[PDB]
Order: structure tokens, then sequence, then C-alpha cells
């Protein structure tokens, strides 16, 4: 009698301190909310620029609306930051500085003339780490005039220094009207061969055969290494079958075996579109296991229409 | 494609046993337009791994029992680029060197015990100098018949 | 119990927080009712060196350039380069972020409220909206991508028109020549901001057409108008492949011709589903003809053969247009039902 006492005490204050996480929890919040009440307390400053200095104390600002002022110098900011060529904030009131305003295997080849799937691993190391996100289009020309824009996009990779360029389908603009692009091309050797460190930045290129190419710009000096990809690893395959056998269930019976070695010239996003298409063939017979015979004989099918749809 | 040397792959296996190494001189010019066709890059890799087994289990056989050595390294010697003279376009595959190499040097270290003291120093001053011809290597290989002479 | 005694004190505390919030939260409604006017916002990082480094860039639509941070309360599509900000007088702060698009204009592009084939197009469209509870269990990946092609003369635009009425979603039209304008750089734009309608928006239904003119390669070296299409396409299958919001509401396209095709249009998140016209058949054409003609008064006396044998090449318009014909002259006739002469009589007419 005296027992059960202490385990429905035990209940009672069990339920008395499971209702404090509805609401301990979104006080956080409505503090929050309050805090950047008190946040939003600081308004009324504006922008300006340096060109000339003449007092290393105080110095001459200019206004992006283009009337010219001057400021004085806070005693928390340095005479460190204060140094001209840098964009500065000001205060409307008594025209104060709260801070400043700050402006915004050195090669690889990479054919791909058996199928594709080049872009998925790609999209791995993108996915994975890729140090950046950035991405260069095949042609910036179309958008003589882009040449300033080229320029420009190589002086943000030399504003940001880690850098990874990613090309895909490079053959369109490997191939008056050929002497224009014979002339961006020496731009992009005159580029290339200029003076820059590409002991850091990275460049990747994307493309279909070797034809177009330019085997003279695919040289030891214009590109370090080329690496040929046919097809996924068969341990990479079998990796990406399993995490793709992950969420469909499927008979006691499974062998993953047949379904790699059975597969020749196939790319993994194409063969995860044919387990799709195996599935939804499968889903005809509204059964909610699938054995791997229908999956097999499918597969083969649609992957031998791919084979013929090849061309 | 592969299919038509791998029937005179593994049935050169068979057929040759007790022969000289005259009949491997015959195999040259066999082997020789057999390394010219096969243009595929994936479709022959298979060829590639076997046909040079075949001829390293010929040259196995004749350093089996008894080895003059002399003519064995003069082949190589004289005989590396020579097949891929004929082709212009580049082969770019990157792959069965390293296997082909590995194996070599493989065997090489079956024999790097005791086997006879002349032809040796032939074969390591000849390898060492191909480490600068080659230029292009894993740098593994190229460091362990150094590091393996620097022992000796 | 008696360690449990001091929650009854905590529970107070609560609830006298949430007792003197009521003003705190009252001043909000009055104090951000009417933003004055509307400003650009850009995003761009500092660096303070807690004291953390944050800014943001402004720009005024009276062209006068301001400073200011970050703030405002909780954000999750904000920090955007986007517009339509709420701000007060001379604080020119952050409140409400609405994303209205720029340069709104191409987004209103309109308003919108063969069995065999088309019970796998229909089962197709139909799924994505259906079977996503079911997509857990199966683990099914439904496709993005759909390429609906074949020869001219098929009629296949108002027969995906007729099945984004089954769809009963919202749908859009966008040609081929509407990518195509006089100025540089439109691509991008157009991607990104269809994709943030998309985003914003209800799973609506999304049709391009002639894809294959616009994404020509151009075989022939010597010169070409568009090459801007191709990039276009190139960026759309980007942002098809290497972003996860690709899940979202799916883009059809479809081709004219088979000249042209790109054998980087093979994914999940691309291109799927190919399926190739072989000589549509004349009775299905009798079928849907009848469904669309079902709600007209007409004579119910018909062979249906002399209509199906005397239509060849012929698109879905183009019966609809048959029927209209035929609706033309009947009210000339001076009879009030239609007939069944009149449909062959008009096929003889407008073909």
């Amino acid at each position: 009698d005296y027992r059960k006492k202490l385990l429905e005490h035990k209940e009672i204050d069990g339920r008395l301190k499971e209702l404090r996480e509805q609401l301990k929890e979104l006080t956080k919040q409505y503090e929050k909310s309050e805090n950047d009440l008190k946040a939003l307390q600081s308004v009324g400053q504006i922008v300006g620029e340096v060109l000339k200095q003449l007092t290393e104390e105080k110095f001459i600002v200019k206004a992006t609306n283009g009337p010219r002022y001057v400021v004085g110098c806070r005693r928390q900011l340095d005479k460190s930051k204060l140094k001209p060529g840098t964009r500065v904030a000001l205060d409307m009131t008594t025209l104060t500085i709260m801070r400043y305003l700050p402006r915004e295997p050195k090669g690889c080849l990479l054919y791909g003339p058996p199928g594709t799937g080049k872009t998925l691993l790609a999209r791995a190391v993108a996915s994975q780490l890729d140090c950046n996100f950035l991405k260069v289009v095949s042609s910036s020309i179309v958008d003589g005039e882009s040449a300033r824009l080229i320029r420009e996009m190589f002086n943000y990779a030399r504003d940001h220094q880690p850098c990874i360029i990613f090309m895909d389908e490079i053959d369109a603009i490997g191939g008056s009207a050929d002497r224009e692009i014979q002339r961006t091309l020496m731009e992009l050797l005159n580029q290339m061969d200029g003076f820059d460190t590409l002991h850091r930045v990275k460049m990747i290129m994307a493309t279909n055969r070797p034809d177009t190419l330019d085997p003279a710009l695919l040289r030891p000096g214009r590109l370090d290494r080329k690496i040929h990809i046919d097809l996924p690893n068969e341990q990479a395959r079998l990796d990406i079958l399993k995490i793709h056998a992950g969420p469909i269930t499927k008979h006691g019976e499974i062998d993953y075996e047949a379904i790699v070695k059975l597969s020749d010239g196939f790319n993994g996003a194409d063969l995860r579109n044919v387990c799709t298409e195996a599935g939804m063939f499968a889903i005809r017979a509204d059964h909610d296991f699938v054995v791997q015979e229908d999956f097999m004989k499918a597969v083969r099918k649609v992957a031998d229409s791919k084979k013929l749809e090849s061309k | 494609m592969a299919d038509g040397g791998s029937e005179r792959a593994d049935g050169r296996i068979v057929k040759m046993e007790v022969d000289y190494s005259a009949t491997v001189d015959q195999r040259l010019p066999e082997c020789a337009k057999l390394a010219k066709e096969g243009r595929l890059q994936e479709v022959i890799e298979t060829l590639l791994s076997l046909e040079k087994q075949t001829r390293t289990a010929s040259d196995m056989v004749s350093t089996s029992r008894i080895l003059v050595a002399v003519v064995k390294m003069c082949y190589e010697a004289k005989e590396w680029d020579l097949l891929n003279e004929n082709i212009m376009l580049l082969s770019k595959r990157r792959s069965q060197l390293k296997q082909a190499v590995a194996k070599m040097v493989q065997q090489c270290c079956t024999y790097v015990e005791e086997i006879t003291d002349l032809p040796i120093k032939l074969r390591l001053i000849d390898t060492l100098r191909m480490v600068t011809e080659g230029k292009i290597y894993v740098e593994i290989e190229r460091a362990r018949l150094t590091k393996t002479l620097a022992t000796i | 119990k008696i360690m449990k005694s001091e929650v009854l004190r905590v529970t107070h505390e609560l609830q006298a927080m949430k007792d003197k919030i009521k003003e705190n939260s009252e001043k909000i409604k009055v104090n951000k009712t009417l933003p004055y006017l509307v400003s650009n916002v850009i995003e761009l990082l500092d660096v303070d060196p807690q004291r953390k480094g944050k800014c943001a860039v402004i720009k005024t639509s009276t062209r006068q350039t301001y400073f200011l941070p970050v703030i405002g309360l909780v954000d999750a599509e904000k920090l955007k380069p986007g517009d339509l900000v709420g701000v007060n007088k001379d604080s020119y702060l952050i409140l409400e972020t609405l994303p209205t698009e720029y340069d709104s204009r191409v987004k209103a592009m309109e308003v919108d409220e063969l069995d065999k084939q088309i019970q796998e197009l229909v089962e197709a469209i139909v799924l994505p909206m259906n079977h996503k509870e079911k997509f857990e269990n199966l683990g099914i990946q439904p496709p993005k991508g759909v390429l609906m092609y074949g020869p001219p003369g098929t009629g296949k635009t108002l027969l995906a028109r007729a099945c984004a009425a089954q769809t009963k979603a919202t749908f859009l039209k966008l040609a081929g020549p509407q990518l195509v304008q006089m100025f540089i750089g439109d691509g991008a734009k157009l991607v990104r901001d269809a994709f943030a309608l998309a985003k914003e928006k209800a799973p609506s239904i999304i049709f391009i057409d002639e894809l294959d003119a616009i994404g020509t390669k151009r075989f022939d070296s010597e010169k070409a108008g568009d090459r801007e299409v191709q990039r276009t396409m190139l960026e759309l299958l980007n942002q098809l492949d290497g972003f996860q919001p690709n899940t979202q509401v799916k883009v059809i396209a479809a081709t004219n011709r088979v000249d042209i095709l790109d054998p980087a249009l093979l994914r999940s998140g691309r291109l799927d589903r190919k399926i190739e016209f072989p000589m549509p058949n004349e009775e299905a054409r009798a079928r849907i003809m009848q469904i669309h003609s079902r709600k007209m008064n007409v004579s119910p006396d018909v062979n249906y053969e002399e209509l199906a044998r005397c239509t060849d090449d012929f698109n879905g318009a183009q019966c609809k247009a048959v029927c209209v014909e035929a609706g033309m002259i009947a009210l000339r006739r001076g009879a009030t039902e239609l007939t069944h002469e009149d449909y062959m009589e008009g096929i003889l007419e407008v073909q």
C-alpha cells in the first residue's frame, strides 16, 4: 500500500515536470524577440568613400549620392583601417564612424565518350567539400565585349583565393566568322599563360568526344592530367545500388551481384531511372513485395532500350 | 575486339610449354599488329591483361632452367615504344602500365635473392635509366628499384 | 513531491511573462503596419574584427545609398537579393520581406484556372500529386523532366493542355522564341525567377514547347543568331542536377523535331520519359472528339466510319476546328441541331 504511492507520486510529478518543455523552449524565442527589438535601436547610418587624406586624424569622405563631406576619428576604431582606399560608413549625427564597408595539379582533363555520369561525380565532390561554390558557363561570349567579362570573372578569381572551376560541355566552344573565334582562343592563351598563381585555383573540364577538344590545348602545360571514366566503379555501383535499395523493400533472398555484373556501359543516374522504371513496371502487379526476377527482366529490357537509343 | 585475342592467348598458354625463345620471336610480329589494332580503350583491357601474362609466362619458362639473360634484356632494351611508333594517335591509357611494371618488378623481386651475378647489374643500370626516360609514373616502383638497389 | 513544489513558482513566472509580453507584442502591430516606401536589399557579409560582424547593402528607389546591418525577426526566405521590404521613417530597418520577383511581366505569361499512351501520361502527371505518401514505403522516386515528342500533325499541344485541365492545377504557357530577346544574360534571370515563383506558389503545371529549335547546336560553323538558349538549357540542367530543391515542381518540355538532341538530357531531374508517336489511330480521335462535342447538341446517330476515315495527319486542334466549322454553317442552315454530314463537310471545307 505504501509502495504504490511512490509510483503514483512519481507519475504525478512526472506529468508535472513534462509540461515545462512546452513553455521553456519558446520562452527563449519570446525573449529573443525583445532582444531583436533592442537590436533595432541603432538606426540612421549612412555610407561614404575615402579618396584624399591630409590630416591623419581627420580625412575626407565621398557619398554615393555625390556630395562630399569630412569627418573625424572615433576613440574606438584605430588608424589601422583608417587608411584610404577603403569604403567606410557614417552616421547622421555628428558624422561619426561605427565601422567600415568592405567592397565585394593546376589543371585536369575529363573526356566522356563512353556514356556520362562524370557530372554526378563532380556533384558528389561539390556536395562533399568543394571548398567553395562556383560555376563557369561553356560560352560566356554571346552573354568582343565579353573579354572584359572574362577578365572580370578572373579578377574575382584573384579576389577570392580559394577557387574551383567546373566547366561542362566544352566541346561546343572548342570548334571573319572563324577569325573572331581564333581571336578569343588567343585571348584565352594570353590569360592562361599570363601572370597568375595556379597552385591554388583548380579547373575541371567536362566534354563528350576527343575531336574539337584541341589536343594542342590538351597539352601538359594547359592541363596536367587526364582521367577517363568509362562507368562508375564496381564498389561504387554496388554502394549506390545498396543506398538505392534502402527505401525499397524486397524478397528475403536478394542478390545484387547479378544486377552489377549484367550492367555494362551504364550510368548511375540512368541506372537509377532504370530502377524506378522497373518499380513502375512491377507496380502493375499491385504486390507489396517485388522479386528480383521481374527486376532483372525490366532492367535488362529498359537498358537494352537505352542501348538502342544510345545513338 | 579482344574476343579474338583471347582465343590466341589461352591457346598460347596451352601450346607453349617446352618450346624455345624462337617461338616467341615468331610471336613478335603476331603481337605487333595485335598491339597496333584494338583502338577501343575498355575492350582491349582484357587482352592486355592476358597477352602480357602469356609473354611473361614464356619469359618465366626461359628463366626457369637455363638462362643466358643477354638476349632477354637485349629484347626489352631495344624495344620499348617501337610498338607505339606506328600509332600516331595517343594511347593515354595510363592503366595497364602500372600493373605491367608492378608485375615485372614482382618477377624481378622473385629473382632478386639468388640467381646469378652478371645480368642483375645490367638490369638495374638499365631500369634506373628507364626511370629517367619514362618521366611519367605513379612514383612507387621507381623508388622501389633504386631503394632496393641502395640497400645493396 | 516537496521538491516539485517549486515548479509552481516557475509556471507563475512564465504566465507572468506571457502577461507582460502583451504590450511589446501589441506595439508591433501599430509600428509595422505601414512601410512608407520600398527599397532594394543586397546582402554583404562583413567582419567585426559575441561581437560578430554583420552588415548589409541597401538601395533606395530615390537612388540614395545608406548603411545598415541585418536585423529584424527570425528570417527564413530572407537574406536573398530581393525587393519589397518593410521600412519605417529614417530607421531604414527590415521588418517584412515579401518577394514579388524582378521586372514582373515575364511571370504573368498566362493565367489558367492514343489511349495506351495517354493512360501512361495521365498516370505520370497524376502520381507526383498522389503517390508521395506511398513513395516512403515503396521508395519510388518520381521522374521530373518528361520529353513529349513525335511527328508533326499529332496535336500534342492541346492534348497536353487538355491533360492540364485534368491536373486541376494552374497551367502556364512558355514558348521557344519567348526565351530569345534583344538583351543579354536573360537566361539566368528567367530561370531563377521562374524557379522562385515555382518555390513560392502552389505545385502548378509548367509546360514549354519548341525545345528543338532553340536547342540547335548548329553543326555548320559559319554563323547564327542565337547561342543563348543553349547555355540557358545547360544552366537549367545544372540547376536540375546539382540542386536539392529540384525535387520541387516539375517542368515539362516538348520537342517538335528529333533532328537535334542533347545526350546530356538523360537524368531523373532532367528529361526521362520518352514516347514516340507511331501514326496515331482514328477511332481514338473520334473518341476524344466525342468527349469534346458531348456538350453540344447533336442528333444521336453517327456511323463514325466516314469521319474516322476522312481524317489523315490532322491535329487535335484541327479536329476541334472541324467541330467549330461544323457549328458555323449549322447556324445558317436553319437547323437547331448538328447533323452527321456537317462534320465531313467541315473537313472538306477547312481542309
